[PDB]
């Protein structure tokens, strides 16, 4: 029931390596030249760092601050560009009317370990969710028909099926496969995900999507 | 003063690289929207408070303010337009005017615009 | 008078440019040092570029 | 009372931290130094170098320069909007090479700004600051080729603007093509005029091998020194003819000329001891009787080719190495502009000679003022390192003038920053603060000078290290440079210092900055104090070693954002520095000797000094500062007593009792109070407003000149044509407002009145005038009102009439006025506030003293901050700051905990054990006992483990007490809290940004003259920007018309924005827009490039963009 | 993204790429007015070929063209987009020379054009929507019989 | 830049619903001047437009008469509140104007996350959707209470904040 | 959380279609000063004010609650735009 | 114990099995309640809450 | 294509880059103004040289 523990453990504030440098040790620091140092920093922030540990830390710390703070601007370089190429993308035809489509695996081969395992939950959700079926599906009794709108439930159903080895490929409607001129279509796109329902026809889907990809931009340093 | 040349609108203001000189200048050339309505208001409110004037002392009260053809019409000509004399129109304006002053001081509808 | 759904852009010709113009400004004098009013040929000229005061 | 801690006693105190500004500027002044013994460096270098000015000719030489007496004191300037500058006279002699006319005359230069005591200058009444510039020290250097790893490219470089770049690159052509001033050419082309032919080219080169081939060339070496002197000159200058005498002059002036090439004394020094040579002047070569001998190029070239070989000792140099990087100081900077700005007059001298009356012209007609004067003022105003002084508080100016700017005209930019000049070199240490830097995109650019760090005339920042021998503390304090430091073994201030010797075998040490636990005896140096490892503000944070550097940075910078309070109070937990802070900042007035306070007089504090003389120091009580927070000297000295020399007399704005007092120590409960303190938010008790805590006063400047237009001038009076009765209230004589009058936003200050531009009133308006009868008078109202949101009271009444003594106004302007307006502001809702540990926040509402999580003693908490931004920001210092506060408030004694050396867990634990042990006395003694609610909480803890079971509540509440926590009730309910909540005194501060100012909203205001868009900032009174990101955000949702209004109706569109006000005023719906008017601009704009702007409609047809306008 | 912990959805990313490769290169123009090595959007070539098959002519042969997002945005049919984008100098020339007609196909072009955006509520799909209350609705429901007999 | 708009710092909304935002009095006044000018036209007190205009535009003398009158045009229509940068479309959400004291601006703590907000002194701006059409847009697809799911995930946005989580968990 | 939201969105297909309907109707409610509406004095928007509790003048809300009944008709190509302004701006002043 | 994730799943499942306004109110309920729920406990952070493992 | 070589000069309207005074007594001008100025100066002096019969250089 400790406040610090529960704090991050519940999902409020804090992360594991962050707690480590509080109740534990702060961990060996890195040199700005890029080669990590050869001496640890031991004592936690609660214990307090000696002048050395603190300076030696300040190296890669004040370094990192500059890393993130620098990439902040780079986010614009990404976003703006993505905007200028997505502006002309809107959902016009409800029906694009193409037999074209693409399939995604529910398993990603672990390199050098071979043996295709499975994509973690969020991963499958990362493009099966809110989709629209391209073709018939048969597994474990009840079969999906042509056209159904995949929901967070349907996705899990696909997982269950995949484990049964009855399904691997997932035929869906992609923006690529869409014949909607200067934009996409209902089927080819999907749920409005902010409404968890089919995207409103006339929506800024591409244009919105740009923002969707751009927002995470300042958050990837590594 | 004369000697001193003009000033480039691209001259940076402050110490930061954003601010421009020209972007710091207002536009009073065109009447502001607040003035669009302020003026269009008086142009009407003076039309309704005018109708309480005789068919002569009104249509004539406009000709002396450049309200009619936009150019001002002197007393001499107004008296020629109504068939009256360079004297009659003169008193007409006086009385017609203050006769409106009573309606103004009693309705407070136009009592603003005193700048 | 007509819904504008289209806007093109292209090159212009010396003639078309002559048409766009209301006159040929010559003198470098922006405005007088005294009257600060548009010079005869001044860049800011009020003679062929239209009045600074509405209808006046 | 007070209590100190730690066993690390600073041996040597902190040097005058304001000297890096003052002293360094003093060298370049030499005001007292006679015009003989002047050091020739700095200001006398501008004369030494730019003289004699020659042309049967003229030999005009330099003699002296008279140090001017300030015309107007630093005060007069600040109130006259004039620069604090003094006429610098100059004495010289004009002679002729033939006539022998020795004609001498004392000419005059211009006016040079003078520095104050603190280290800031005065520019047009606004005080500014000259920061420091950083770059690799001049000299020679060697680094691997950025285009190839297999070799090593070297280079040479003097002081900026005092000489051109130098580098000898090795192209992939196998030859060696040196590149200087952006162009390539083989080394032979140099050696030609250097006195080294084909023979001398192979003499010592064979000690290399493959390096003897890349140099030798027959197509060149057949050309002796004056023979090919012109050859390289042709490639150098495509314009001027390849004359044999032009290459005798130009190229010469670029090398052997110490006046056009100033190779900094450091460069002439540092480079001298590496390469193994004797270079005399600041030159490269020597103009020795005709051809040009070599003092530099060969001795560096052998090193360049030595490293690329692998021979021991010749190696790459560290570019970021502090020992290789000098600092441009105030005098060293100002002098830089004095010289070039003097040469700009040197040519103006040589030109005014070749004509007129060559017989005898006094140098008075020859010399000029403007070419020098304006050249200096240029740097003293529009340069980078000349920035607006920070007076937001006393510490502001201190740190501000103590910062190091990597920027400036002179060697870096926002582009080549990537890591190198951003990151922190291993040797930073006791030179520059590894943390305190702008948190913005400028990180690692503007740093701050370390405590004991000093910058000598050589630019090599040096750090104190207490010398030690045989493991014994020596009283010999060495200022060892960032260079030498990379040689010896430096111990640490936290080393086992006992009985003036080393205790434990394993001692803290390092070489070049690499941690090593080595034997005691071998310790040649040590760290004087941990304080030097950081900057000023950095060392103002207690238990800072517990706070992650990240937020600690903000904690250090925000020290400046903080604002003084009339009633403010020094932190009950200090580091033992803040004392001197107020002294060295010169923000406090002490006694020059041992005085005797005679008459306090909150204006004039007199102290009859022991020296028998009677001296008094007037007080600055309540006077405007560069931002809002005034300066105050609160007399703390009784109307008589004998003071001590150096003892304080009158306080300062952030200075309480000679201590740095930013905010006021306040008890804070760490807990989620109704989600009000959620996510670095703040909560405050009304009880603070009662005692007027964190409340300040802000003065502002309001000026207006009586404009003299073409239509004719005007005046500031009380008369106004349409003005009403009351609106004239405090105008009493000349149209000014009396002192101490409240001006709510919307009121006025002065009386400006000018003839309106005469224009016939609109017809409706003409009749409107006739009806009522107030005529349209010649003159219309002008007078300057007060800004929307700065309600003050008038204090400074400053009038300046044209035609008065010591006032020169603008050319053709009448009387002006600058009125001061001051206002008291209590802590408002949403005002920025932070602790010393770098935890930002805005006051979220307030809270009735009635409802408060008080304690058994009936003392309600005054703030209550949520424990959210503690773990993520790792601010564990604030935890101790408040933890001590618990015992602090109870025992009434303050603390001193130096950074990294201070009170620890056992110590604090004891202070809290005593705190509780005494607290119980005011309970059981006062006739009370253990409360039931207390039992509730105690039991809960006994279940959680916070209090060991089997122990009575007396022991449990005690253990919970030393934990920093206690039993808190709820002033809203009265029931206690399930868990305990830490509390106690903490140092916090109300930051600069206050909603009282920033917050703004407009309806329909002015617009940019160009396009009908509004105006950014609350200043010009305009709306915010909807820039492209916002537009896209709208496109996302799919709100069309919302975007329409943005692009047209609610922004720019001509008839649209008006039709809007029309509709809304008439209670209806606004029509859909048409012409954005900005776009209309774009049309003709493109047309100016002969771009036919063809607008089509619904089917490929003409459209008239500009309604009936340009249709000709 | 999944590495850094971003729950981002495939659709978006897909649209992007769709824009990247949506252009093709002209190879053996066949019977068309095109030239070997010219470039244009997938829909254009697809259309012209679809028509060519009916006209009897041989379809235009081609090969996929994968370019960068920037380059794509600068090659888009709408000249306005690239005009407001960047490298403005080069863009305007290329447009003006051939006299490029922007129909405001995209939104940003309309943004600058200060007109009703073809997307959102402004979408030509719903912007023509009508609204009537019962009373007035059945008021106008009768009027069509006032023009048939008269 | 636009007309009818402004900015200020931010303050948490512990009593505030998803569709709510604290809007300062003195702010909302000059923000809604064109509207209130009509609601004052209708509701007696000053005879006409200019009357009310100069009436309130002068001094600080705002009587309760104009307070309630202002609230009459406030209820219903909701104003858009934005926080820079505009990265996620959620960086702009529509909320119901709530006349409140003080200077700073309130807001729902759950949506602040989508705005990348924290109360360090952050400054948010505000605009007003004038035309009925646009206003409608503001209250429906543009409204905050409406879009609760992240368009880049499908997962919620207005999900419990760092604090609330700690409470419910506890 | 405008009442009937779920039902509102659920009525039409897209979001925009709905917004457009609410828009045009809300405007129509203003052009006729509320004497058009298909609702009843109990159903009409109610704004509670200290002075008196009147009908909420907000057009938007008017249209909002208006569609919830369904008495209103919509969709493209409904009736000729011509006679739609002859029998609309006539029946009400 | 209902922590972040569980709450998340609750929000989704609700918004899908219920509707916009309904779940809108639901959220605010957990907000207003959670704030006070946390308030009563208060759960402060002391230096002694940072306790170091004996295995260090 | 010959249009690329232009005889006329499309001169932008005056009010699009004006010169207007501000408070304090001094005026302010756009950059494009002085640019256009240098343009006509050379343009006129050229004519002056032409009819003059000045040499090729
Ligand atoms: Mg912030
Ligand atoms: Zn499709």
């Amino acid at each position: 029931f400790n406040p610090l523990y529960v704090m991050a453990q519940s999902g409020a504030r804090g992360n594991p390596q962050q707690i480590r440098q509080l109740c534990g040790m702060r961990g060996l620091m890195q040199k700005p030249s890029g080669e990590t140092f050869e001496v640890p920093v031991r004592s936690s922030f609660r214990e307090g760092l000696t002048v050395l540990e603190y300076f030696i830390s300040s190296h890669g710390a004040r370094k990192g601050g500059a890393d993130t703070a620098l990439r902040t601007a780079d986010s614009g370089y990404l976003t703006r560009k993505l905007v200028d190429v997505a502006h002309e993308i809107v959902v016009r035809e409800a029906d694009c009317g193409t037999t074209n489509y693409i399939s995604v695996p529910l398993f990603q081969m672990d390199e050098v370990t071979r043996t295709l395992r499975l994509r973690k939950r969020s991963d499958i959700e990362s493009g099966l969710y809110g989709r629209v079926l391209a073709r018939e599906v048969e597994a474990l009794g009840r079969r999906l028909e042509e056209g159904r709108y995949l929901s967070l439930e349907d996705v899990h159903f696909l997982i269950k099926a995949a484990e049964a080895g009855e399904v691997r490929e997932v035929p869906v409607r992609s923006p690529l496969t869409c014949q909607t001129r200067y934009g996409v279509c209902q089927k080819c796109y999907g749920y409005d995900l902010s409404m968890a329902r089919p995207v409103s026809i006339g929506e800024a889907v591409g244009v919105v999507a740009a923002e969707s990809i751009g927002e995470p931009g300042t958050q990837l340093t590594m | 003063k004369i000697a001193q040349e003009p000033v480039s609108l691209e001259t940076p203001i402050g110490d930061e690289k954003d601010s421009f000189y020209g972007d710091f200048i207002p536009d009073e050339n065109l009447p502001s929207p607040v003035e669009a309505a302020a003026q269009s208001l008086l142009s009407e409110e003076l039309e309704k408070a005018l109708s309480k004037l005789s068919e002569r002392e009104a249509m004539v009260l406009k000709l002396r303010k450049g309200l009619i053809d936009g150019r001002e019409h002197t007393l001499e000509e107004v008296g020629a337009y109504f068939g009256v004399t360079r004297e009659r129109i003169r008193q007409i304006e006086n009385k017609a005017l203050r006769k409106l002053k009573y309606h103004e001081s009693r309705t407070r509808k136009l009592r603003d615009f005193l700048e | 008078k007509k819904e504008v759904r289209k806007v093109r852009i292209a090159l212009a010709s010396p003639e078309k440019i002559r048409s766009w113009s209301y006159g040929e400004v010559e003198k470098p004098e922006t405005i007088n040092y005294r009257t600060l009013k548009p010079e005869r040929d001044g860049l800011f000229d009020e003679r062929i570029f239209g009045p600074i005061k509405d209808y006046e | 009372e007070i209590k100190r801690f730690g066993r690390i006693r600073e041996v040597i105190p902190l040097p005058p931290l304001t000297e890096i500004q003052v002293e360094s500027y003093k060298k370049a002044l030499q005001a007292d130094v006679p015009p003989e013994k002047r050091e020739n460096v700095g200001i006398q270098a501008a004369f030494k170098e730019t003289f004699p000015i020659e042309e049967g000719g003229l030999v005009l030489d330099f003699l002296e320069y008279r140090i001017g007496d300030p015309p107007f004191s630093q005060d007069e300037c600040r109130e006259k909007d004039l620069t604090y500058q003094a006429p610098l006279y100059a004495r010289l002699q004009l002679i002729h090479k033939d006539t022998g006319l020795i004609k001498e005359d004392e000419v005059f230069l211009g006016h040079l700004p003078l520095m104050t005591e603190d280290g800031s200058f005065i520019i047009n009444g606004a005080d500014r600051v000259i920061v420091s510039q950083i770059h690799r020290s001049p000299g020679v250097y060697f680094t691997p080729d950025p285009a190839r790893p297999g070799r090593y490219i070297a280079s040479i470089i003097p002081l900026p603007k005092r000489g051109p770049w130098i580098d000898l690159e090795v192209e992939a052509s196998g030859v060696v093509t040196m590149k200087v001033n952006k162009r390539k050419f083989p080394l032979v082309l140099l050696l030609r005029v250097l006195g080294y032919d084909q023979e001398t080219l192979v003499r010592e080169l064979s000690a290399y091998g493959d390096l003897v081939q890349g140099l030798l060339d027959e197509a060149v070496l057949a050309m002796r020194p004056e023979e090919a002197m012109v050859r390289l000159f042709t490639l150098l200058r495509p314009g001027d003819p390849p004359k044999k005498d032009k290459a005798l002059a130009y190229l010469f002036g670029l090398l052997a000329d110490p006046k056009r090439y100033d190779l900094g004394e450091a460069g002439r020094y540092k480079a001298e001891e590496k390469l193994g040579v004797g270079l005399s002047g600041r030159t490269l070569v020597r103009f020795e009787d005709g051809e040009f001998k070599d003092e530099v190029f060969l001795p560096t070239l052998r090193y360049l080719f030595a490293l690329t070989a692998g021979v021991p000792g010749h190696e790459v140099d560290d570019i970021d190495h502090l020992g290789n990087r000098r600092i441009r100081t105030v005098g060293e900077l100002m002098a830089d502009q004095f010289r070039v700005g003097l040469a700009r007059l040197a040519r103006g001298v040589r030109e005014r000679m070749v004509m007129g009356s060559p017989d005898t012209l006094t140098p008075a007609k020859l010399v000029n003022s403007r070419p020098l004067e304006a050249a200096l003022r240029e740097f003293f105003s529009r340069s980078q390192l000349s920035q607006f002084k920070d007076e937001t508080n006393p510490l502001s100016s201190l740190r501000h003038k103590r910062r190091i700017s990597a920027l400036g005209p002179g060697g870096l930019t926002r582009e080549r920053a990537g890591f190198d000049v951003r990151d922190v070199h291993r040797t930073h240490y006791g030179r520059i603060c590894p943390v305190e830097t702008p948190e913005g995109a400028n990180i690692g650019l503007i740093t701050s000078l370390a405590a004991y760090a000093r910058v000598d005339a050589l630019g090599f920042i040096r750090t104190p290290y207490r010398r030690v021998k045989n493991g014994v503390v020596t009283e010999e304090v060495v200022y060892m440079t960032a260079s030498e430091e990379d040689r010896y073994t430096i111990a640490q201030a936290n080393t086992p210092l006992e009985g003036d010797r080393i205790a434990t075998d394993r001692v803290v040490a390092r070489r070049r900055g690499e941690p090593v636990i080595v034997a005691p005896e071998e310790v040649e140096f040590m760290d004087v104090s941990p304080k030097q490892v950081f900057s000023l503000n950095t060392n103002l944070i207690p238990f800072l070693e517990h706070d992650d550097a990240n937020r600690a940075l903000m904690g250090s910078n925000m020290q400046t954002q903080a604002v003084p309070l009339i009633r403010a109070q020094a932190p009950v937990v200090m580091t033992g520095l803040e004392e001197r802070v107020v002294r060295d900042s010169l923000a406090a007035l002490y006694a020059e000797e041992d005085g005797e306070v005679v008459k306090v007089d909150g204006t004039r504090i007199a102290v009859r000094y022991e020296d028998g003389r009677l001296v008094e120091h007037p007080l600055r009580r309540y006077a405007r500062s560069n931002q809002g927070t005034a300066f105050d000297q609160r007399p703390r000295v009784r109307v008589g007593q004998r003071v001590k020399k150096g003892d304080l007399l009158a306080d300062g704005p952030a200075s309480e009792e000679g201590f740095l007092a930013l905010g006021q120590n306040v008890l804070v409960a760490i807990m989620p109070f109704d989600g009000y303190n959620f996510e670095d938010a703040i909560v405050i008790s009304e009880e603070l407003l009662k005692r007027d805590f964190y409340t300040s006063i802000h003065i502002e400047r309001y000026e207006i000149e009586a404009r003299d237009t073409k239509l004719g001038p005007e005046r500031i009076t009380r008369d106004i044509p349409h003005l009403s009765e009351a609106a004239l209230r405090d105008l009493d004589e000349e149209g000014i407002v009396r002192i101490g009058a409240e001006v709510k936003p919307g009121d006025i200050l002065v009386g400006r009145t000018s003839f309106k531009g005469e224009q016939e009133p609109s017809p409706e308006e003409r009749l409107l005038r006739s009806i009522f009868g107030e005529k349209a008078r010649d003159v219309k109202d002008t007078s300057l009102r007060v800004p929307p949101g700065e309600g003050g009271i008038v204090v400074g009444r400053l009038r300046l009439r044209r035609g008065d003594p010591g006032v020169e106004l603008k050319p053709g302007v009448r009387e002006v006025v600058r009125v001061f307006v001051a206002q008291k502001r209590k802590l408002q809702v949403g005002d920025k506030l932070a602790n010393r540990h770098g935890n930002k926040g805005v006051v979220a509402k307030i809270l009735p003293v009635e409802d408060m999580p008080h304690l058994p003693d009936g003392t309600p908490v005054d703030v209550i901050l949520n424990p959210l931004g503690v773990p993520s920001r790792m601010n564990l210092g604030q935890i101790l700051e408040t933890h001590l506060g618990l015992a602090g408030y109870f025992l009434g004694q303050r603390y001193i905990s130096p950074v990294f050396d201070g009170a620890t867990e056992p110590e604090i634990k004891e202070l809290l054990a005593e705190a509780f042990n005494l607290y119980f006395g005011k309970r059981q003694g006062e006739g009370f006992g253990v409360d039931k609610r207390e039992k509730e909480v105690l039991a809960r803890a006994e279940k959680l483990g916070l209090v060991s079971p089997g122990k009575s509540p007396e022991e449990q509440l005690k253990e919970l007490f030393d934990l920093g926590k206690v039993v808190l009730y709820d002033g809203r309910t009265g029931e206690p809290f399930e868990g305990p909540i830490v509390v106690g005194q903490m140092f916090i501060m109300k930051l600069y940004h206050m909603v009282e100012d920033k917050m703004h909203a407009r309806s329909t205001g002015p617009y940019s003259l160009i396009t009908q868009q509004p105006l950014g900032g609350k200043a010009q009174f305009g709306g915010q920007r909807f820039g492209e990101m916002e537009v896209w955000a709208l496109e996302a949702y799919g709100a069309a018309h919302t975007l329409q209004e943005m692009l047209t109706i609610k922004s720019d569109d001509i008839e649209g924005r008006n039709a809007a006000y029309q509709a809304i005023i008439k209670g209806e719906d606004v029509p859909e827009p048409s012409v954005p008017e900005s776009f209309r601009v774009l049309v003709k704009e493109l047309q100016a490039l002969a771009l036919d702007v063809q607008t089509l409609d619904e089917k490929d047809n003409p459209v008239d963009i500009f309604e009936g306008l340009a249709s000709k | 993204y999944r590495a850094q912990g971003v729950k981002l959805h495939d659709k978006h990313i897909e649209i992007v790429v769709r824009q990247m490769l949506k252009y093709v290169e002209v190879t053996d123009p066949g019977d068309s007015r095109l030239l070997e090595g010219q470039v244009l959007e997938k829909w254009d070539v697809e259309a012209l070929n679809e028509r060519l098959i009916a006209e009897g002519k041989v379809p235009v042969a081609w090969k996929p063209l994968l370019m960068g997002v920037t380059k794509s945005a600068l090659s888009t049919k709408s000249w306005l987009s690239a005009a407001s984008f960047q490298n403005t100098t080069h863009v305007l020339t290329e447009a003006a020379i051939a006299g490029k007609k922007d129909e405001l196909i995209g939104l940003k072009e309309n943004v600058i054009l200060g007109r009703l955006i073809p997307a959102g509520t402004g979408s030509d799909f719903v912007r023509f929507t009508q609204v009537v209350d019962q009373r007035t609705l059945k008021a106008i429901e009768e009027a069509r019989k006032e023009a048939v007999e008269a | 830049r636009v007309d009818y708009s402004g900015r200020s710092v931010i303050v948490v909304g512990p009593q505030l619903k998803l569709h709510q935002c604290g809007l300062p009095k003195r702010m909302a006044l000059e923000l809604f001047k064109p509207f209130l000018l009509k609601k004052m036209e209708e509701k007696a007190f000053a005879p006409n437009v200019k009357a009310a205009r100069r009436m309130l535009e002068r001094q600080r003398d705002i009587k309760d008469e104009v307070w309630d009158a202002l609230e009459e045009v406030i209820h219903g229509k909701v104003v858009l509140l934005n926080r820079a940068p505009t990265l996620h479309r959620l960086g702009i959400q529509a909320f119901q104007p709530v006349l409140v004291e003080g200077q700073s601006i309130q807001l729902h703590p759950l949506v602040c996350e989508a705005f990348n907000a924290d109360f360090d002194g952050d400054q948010m701006a505000v605009h007003v959707p004038l035309s009925s059409f646009a206003q409608a847009e503001a209250r429906i697809q543009m409204l905050s209470a409406h879009n609760l799911l992240s368009p880049a995930s499908g997962e919620p946005l207005a999900k419990p904040s760092r604090d609330i989580i700690l409470g419910l968990y506890y | 959380a405008e009442p009937g939201i779920d039902k509102l969105f659920g009525m039409v297909d897209s979001k925009y279609r709905l917004t457009v309907v609410v828009a045009k109707r809300a405007q129509q409610l203003l052009r006729h000063r509320f004497k058009n509406t298909v609702l009843e004095p109990e159903e009409r928007p109610k704004m509670r004010t200290l002075e008196g509790l009147y009908d909420d003048p907000n057009a938007v809300t008017w249209a909002m609650k208006e569609l919830l009944t369904g008495r209103l008709f919509f969709g493209e190509n409904l009736v000729p735009e011509d006679r739609l302004q002859k029998e609309m701006e006539r029946l009400y002043p | 114990p209902q922590e972040k994730n569980s709450l998340k799943d609750l929000v989704y499942q609700a918004f899908l099995r219920l509707g916009m306004e309904k779940t809108a109110r639901l959220l605010d309920a957990l907000k207003y309640y959670g704030f006070t729920l946390s308030t009563t406990s208060g759960i402060t952070i002391g230096i002694d809450d940072a306790v170091i493992p004996e295995e260090k | 294509p010959e249009w690329m070589i232009l005889e006329a000069v499309p001169v932008l309207p005056p009010d699009l880059r004006p010169m207007v005074q501000v408070d304090g007594g001094r005026f302010a001008t756009s950059d494009l103004n002085d640019l256009y100025r240098r343009l006509i100066n050379r343009n006129n002096r050229l004519k002056k040289l032409l009819a003059q019969g000045a040499p090729e250089i």
